């Protein structure tokens, strides 16, 4: 199964494994137990060159794991600047909602990865957005003191 | 109640340890060769407290240095005071834990605990009566905070009657955007409650806040916020330094400052703040008091005074000192708990630090430490919940039920400030 | 001719017990090395001064007293200053390490380690004795030392000398001067744990002396130091009847007698006068009547409480100086016609009265002034219950929560011992209620 080779060659930065795999019938789209995808783990695991790889080869942007995270909210929660740029260019979901009512923007704002908090809110990242327990990333600056991050979202 | 035995751990640990022995020994009057060049008899008067007497009158350190990373040793001994610690004293691994908590605590950091430990039984046996430790260290990697927390575990059950105290540098994506740091500083706070008596909580985040918006560095270094870590160490560590008519111990300490045991977090202040290369009483009362001067970003008006402790240094009126120490108390009475008496104490040293003719150094056991908490505890659910990066934890044996102990116990740990935050004297 | 053995425990106990020797060597005129020129029995003798000090084959005059403490640093002051020739080396006991301000630590774990040499070094003294009266304790109530190691010492000394008084000068803490937030704790711990051990006890707030060092002395900010010479002198007064000839507190049993109607109601208050500073060298003379009326004033007590709220159950009046008798007579007189003074119905409202016709001696570097005579009143009054109800509030608002309860359960004593020492706090206050 080529589905489950391609899972671990994007997570492990393989560039020329998820090239072979590709060409040889890999499911670009295929999910793990809990439902991640080669490009999710790209995201995840910071393989920037993958992720723009499996994006000319049908990976859906907004695939959604059991949890409902996108690509869009693991590298947001992670802080990969690049990555979240190049899945925005290319139809990412900006204000798309996990099952703990999280968008990109609030694991932007809970991480302190303040950039990505300014390209997420030039995107049109949604202020007002609310998670489960009613805050908004607006929210959460103020309840933790996060200054710099209070000023940010003022813009 | 005597000898203390440091230990400084990891990077961090080591950095901001070589920083206190650097300074610590400039108020003594003690050079980087280890002779007394000092004026003033009142400097070795307590000197045996850190430090050991050697042939020739010298004086050697009673530090122990270990990182599991070897080139840290190197950074250690090429600074002013390197080659003043005991060549025996540096228990250095071959390599390093990369951020993994669990590197430091069950496997790389688990090989080499032995030998640290055959360095402790030596300085503490050659001890008159031995006080305790003291730890320095960071929360946010994975030597000073896994390496660092078995090493606590494991001097707690060979010595249990003697006290633990760390200087535990938390962490901020302010100063290091290193994910895995709630994980590491969340496992490390579940052991701290357990195995420490007291601990400094120095935050990276207020230090930088402190460095930024007060101290206008745009840009803050190590060295910069270290400047902060070695004032507030020296501070702190003023009364056991020097004889006052307080004979202030580790122990004492303990005894005052902590009502109920695992509330032992305290934050610690420091006025005037100053940056490197570059004041009355009311108003040095007023500034040890104030949220900008905290090392840990936590407003104290958000909760209540359990316990606090103040130093003030240099020539100055003691009764203008009580005049203004009762003042504080009276316009800020809402901020101190009502059902303990004269929770306030307050000591004066006649020596000051060094480019400082006053200073006030502030140790408060505060319920407002809860917002440092639930902040580490706000990122470490962020990452838990999506469990980002954590076969880097269960590969090297750790059980992911460890993760939920920890989060459940930091948790209970924020439930317990609040409790006494809205208890009432009635 | 019985003698009095004087232990002193902790850093009160020990500071206190210092400035006290320094003051009977010069009432007596014993020099600093032991040496007594007036003193025509050598090696011996049945004076009244032989109550406290014994003699040896060489003519030294040593104190019949105990210095212990769990640390060494306030002992090795008095191995090293003035009087270091003049106590007994093996009279002077230290640990290394103290009971860090903790009751549990003072009575059940560092303080067993040491209990057995105080004890044995205390039957040295006893052995040398033709006719040992009893035991004066000196102890902060606030001190890990001073409460708990004094609470075993005097649980000790009830078993092997049962038929002897002890009497016992407590230190009552003072928030101005104090140095643990859990001194409430302490001292209601060794009160209960002492109460039955103890056949009187003098307390002496340091609020109330650190007040007259103030008012009377114009000391800005005292210090231990000016505060035990004040503590020294009004001890001195309490003590000179046991050293001195007289027919007032002759022996320990006689201050039981006066000064204790029932076994647990045992604290006494002193009010002393007159307290001038050294700096007026040139004020007028007191009479008797102006430094007896002093007596009758809250500000000059040991302890902080007024009087007027309570009913006296015995009144002792001890003067020292030019003093007529028949001038201490008219004084009671004028101050009897007074609805401020008000016995039990149950006691004979009675004033007693003794006179020691030589003036008190100042101690030289004191801030008092030389005065041509001194009063020092010992009186027994339910107001004192005042003071109990102060620290039994303080107790009260921590122990609600139990905070700092974990240092003494962690140090062998039981969460139970805290409940029972306050209601005995609480039958304390009920058996000043009853009386009145
Ligand atoms: N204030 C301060 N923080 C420091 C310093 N050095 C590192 N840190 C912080 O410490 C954390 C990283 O821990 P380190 O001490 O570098 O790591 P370690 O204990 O050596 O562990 P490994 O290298 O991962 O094996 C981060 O939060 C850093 O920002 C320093 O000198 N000062
Ligand atoms: N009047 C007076 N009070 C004193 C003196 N020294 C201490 N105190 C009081 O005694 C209490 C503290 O007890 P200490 O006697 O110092 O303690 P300790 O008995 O040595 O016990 P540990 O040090 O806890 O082992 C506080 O209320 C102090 O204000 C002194 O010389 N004179
Ligand atoms: C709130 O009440 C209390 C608090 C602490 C007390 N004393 N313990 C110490 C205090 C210190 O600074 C003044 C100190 O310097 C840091 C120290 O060095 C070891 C001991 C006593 C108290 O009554
Ligand atoms: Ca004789
Ligand atoms: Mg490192
Ligand atoms: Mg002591």
């Amino acid at each position: 199964d080529l589905g489950k080779k391609l899972l671990e060659a994007a997570r492990a930065g393989q560039d020329d494994e998820v090239r072979i795999l590709m060409a040889n019938g890999a499911d670009v789209n295929a999910t793990d137990a809990s439902g991640l995808t080669p490009l999710h783990l790209a995201a995840t695991y910071g393989h920037l060159e993958i992720v723009e790889v499996l994006l000319k080869h049908g990976a859906d942007v907004n695939a959604i794991d059991i949890m409902g995270s996108t690509p869009l909210h693991l590298a947001a929660l992670i802080g990969h600047l690049e990555i979240v740029e190049v899945l925005l260019k290319h139809g990412a979901d900006v204000n798309a909602v996990d099952t703990w009512g999280d968008t990109p923007l609030h694991l932007a704002a809970i991480m302190g990865h303040l950039e990505i908090v300014e390209v997420l809110l030039k995107h049109g990242a949604d202020v007002n957005a609310q998670d489960k327990f009613g805050k908004t990333a607006f929210d959460i600056s103020i309840d933790n003191g996060n200054e710099d991050l209070a000023e940010i979202l003022q813009k | 109640m005597r000898e203390i035995v440091h230990i400084q751990a990891g990077q961090c640990g080591n950095q901001i340890g070589a920083k206190f022995w650097e300074v610590i020994s400039d108020e003594h009057g003690i050079d980087p060769t280890g002779s007394y060049h000092g004026d003033s008899d009142l400097q070795l008067e307590r000197i045996n407290v850190y430090y050991n007497e050697a042939t020739g009158n010298k004086y050697v350190p009673r530090a122990i240095l270990v990182d599991l990373e070897p080139g840290t040793m190197d950074s250690v001994r090429s600074g002013p005071f390197g080659q003043i610690f005991r060549p025996d004293n540096f228990v250095f691994g071959q390599s390093g834990a990369g951020n993994n908590w669990a590197k430091g605590h069950y496997t790389e950091g688990a090989e080499l605990v032995d030998s640290v430990l055959d360095v402790v039984r030596k300085e503490s046996e050659s001890c008159d009566c031995l006080q305790g430790f003291q730890l320095t260290h960071s929360l946010g990697g994975g030597t000073g905070s896994g390496m660092g927390t078995l090493l606590i575990s494991k001097i707690r059950e060979e010595y249990p009657d003697r006290i633990m105290n760390t200087f535990s540098v938390m962490p901020s994506p302010k100063v290091s955007d290193t994910v895995v740091e709630p994980y590491n500083a969340t496992l490390s706070v579940h052991q701290l409650v357990e195995n420490t008596d007291e601990t400094y909580c120095i935050d990276n985040e207020a230090l930088y806040d402190i460095c930024f918006r007060t101290l206008k560095l745009t840009t803050p270094t190590y060295g910069d916020l270290n400047h902060l870590v070695s004032a507030t160490m020296s501070g702190v560590t003023t009364c056991l330094r020097f004889p006052g008519q307080l004979n202030a111990d580790l122990r004492k300490l303990a005894v005052n400052m902590v009502p109920f045991p695992r509330l032992h977090f305290f934050m610690p202040g420091f006025a005037p703040l100053t940056s490197r290369g570059s004041l009355t009483v009311p108003e040095l009362t007023q500034q040890m008091f104030d949220s900008k001067n905290m090392m840990a970003a936590c407003d104290p008006r958000h909760g209540r005074y359990l316990t606090v402790a103040a130093i003030f240094r240099g020539r100055m009126s003691m009764k203008e000192v009580d005049e203004q120490m009762l003042n504080v108390q009276n316009k800020n009475s809402s901020y101190f708990v009502e059902w303990i008496p004269n929770n306030v104490k307050t000591a004066v040293c006649d020596i000051p630090p060094r480019g400082l003719k006053m200073s006030a150094t502030f140790i408060g056991n505060s319920t407002a430490i809860q917002e440092l908490f639930k902040r580490i505890s706000e990122q470490f659910t962020a990452m838990f919940r999506r469990k980002a990066f954590l076969h880097w934890y269960t590969g090297e044996g750790m059980d992911e039920m460890e993760f939920t102990e920890a989060e459940s116990n930091m948790n209970d740990l924020v439930s317990e400030y609040q409790q006494y935050q809205d208890a009432t004297a009635d | 001719m019985r003698e009095c053995i004087s232990i002193h425990v902790g850093q009160a106990g020990v500071q206190i017990g210092n400035a006290c020797w320094e003051l009977y060597c010069l009432e007596h005129g014993i020099q600093p090395d032991g040496q007594m020129p007036s003193d025509k029995t050598i090696g011996g003798g049945d004076d009244s001064f032989n109550t406290f000090f014994s003699e040896t084959g060489a003519g030294k005059h040593v104190p019949r007293a105990v210095f212990v403490d769990l640390e060494p640093t306030v002992i090795d002051e008095v191995r090293t200053g003035t009087y270091r020739q003049l106590f007994h080396p093996e009279q002077l006991i230290t640990g290394k390490e103290d009971a860090a301000n903790n009751y549990a630590r003072g009575h059940y774990t560092i303080g067993k380690e040491i209990i057995d040499l105080v004890l044995d070094r205390i039957r040295k003294l006893a052995d040398q004795c033709t006719g040992l009266q009893g035991f004066l304790v000196f102890h902060s109530f606030g001190g890990g030392t001073g409460s708990g190691f004094t609470s075993l010492l005097m649980e000790r000394l009830s078993v092997d000398y049962g038929k002897k008084s002890k009497l016992e000068f407590s230190i009552y803490p003072a928030p101005q001067v104090s140095t643990a937030v859990v001194e409430p704790y302490n001292s209601i711990l060794t009160t209960h744990t002492t109460l039955e051990h103890s056949d009187c006890a003098f307390m002496v707030d340091n609020e109330a002396i650190y007040d007259i060092c103030r008012r009377n002395l114009d000391i800005e900010r005292p210090t231990y130091t000016n505060l035990n010479r004040l503590i020294s002198q009004i001890v001195s007064s309490i003590t000179a009847s046991l050293r001195f000839d007289g027919a007032l507190n002759v022996d320990l049993t006689e201050f039981q007698t006066n000064l204790v109607p029932y076994p647990r109601i045992h604290f006494p208050l002193a009010t002393y006068a007159p307290v001038i500073s050294a700096e007026k060298a040139y004020h007028e003379q007191l009479s008797v009547a102006e430094i007896t009326n002093a007596c009758f004033e809250p500000a000059n007590q040991m302890v902080k409480c007024d009087p007027r709220h309570g009913k006296y159950m015995a009144c002792c009046l001890l003067y020292r100086g030019d003093v007529v008798p028949k001038d201490v007579n008219a004084a009671i007189a004028t101050i009897k016609t007074k609805r401020s003074i008000q016995f039990v119905d149950w006691c004979p409202t009675g004033f007693k009265v003794g006179i020691n016709y030589q003036p008190p001696t100042v101690v030289p570097g004191g801030d008092l002034a030389k005065v041509q005579r001194a009063v020092c009143m010992l009186s027994n009054t339910t107001a004192i219950a005042e003071a109990w109800a102060r620290l039994d509030h303080k107790f009260d608002l921590m122990y609600a929560k139990r905070a700092f309860v974990h240092w003494y359960v962690g140090e062998g004593m039981e969460e139970g011992e805290f409940s029972e020492a306050r209601e005995d706090m609480a039958a304390l206050e009920k058996d000043y209620e009853e009386v009145g």
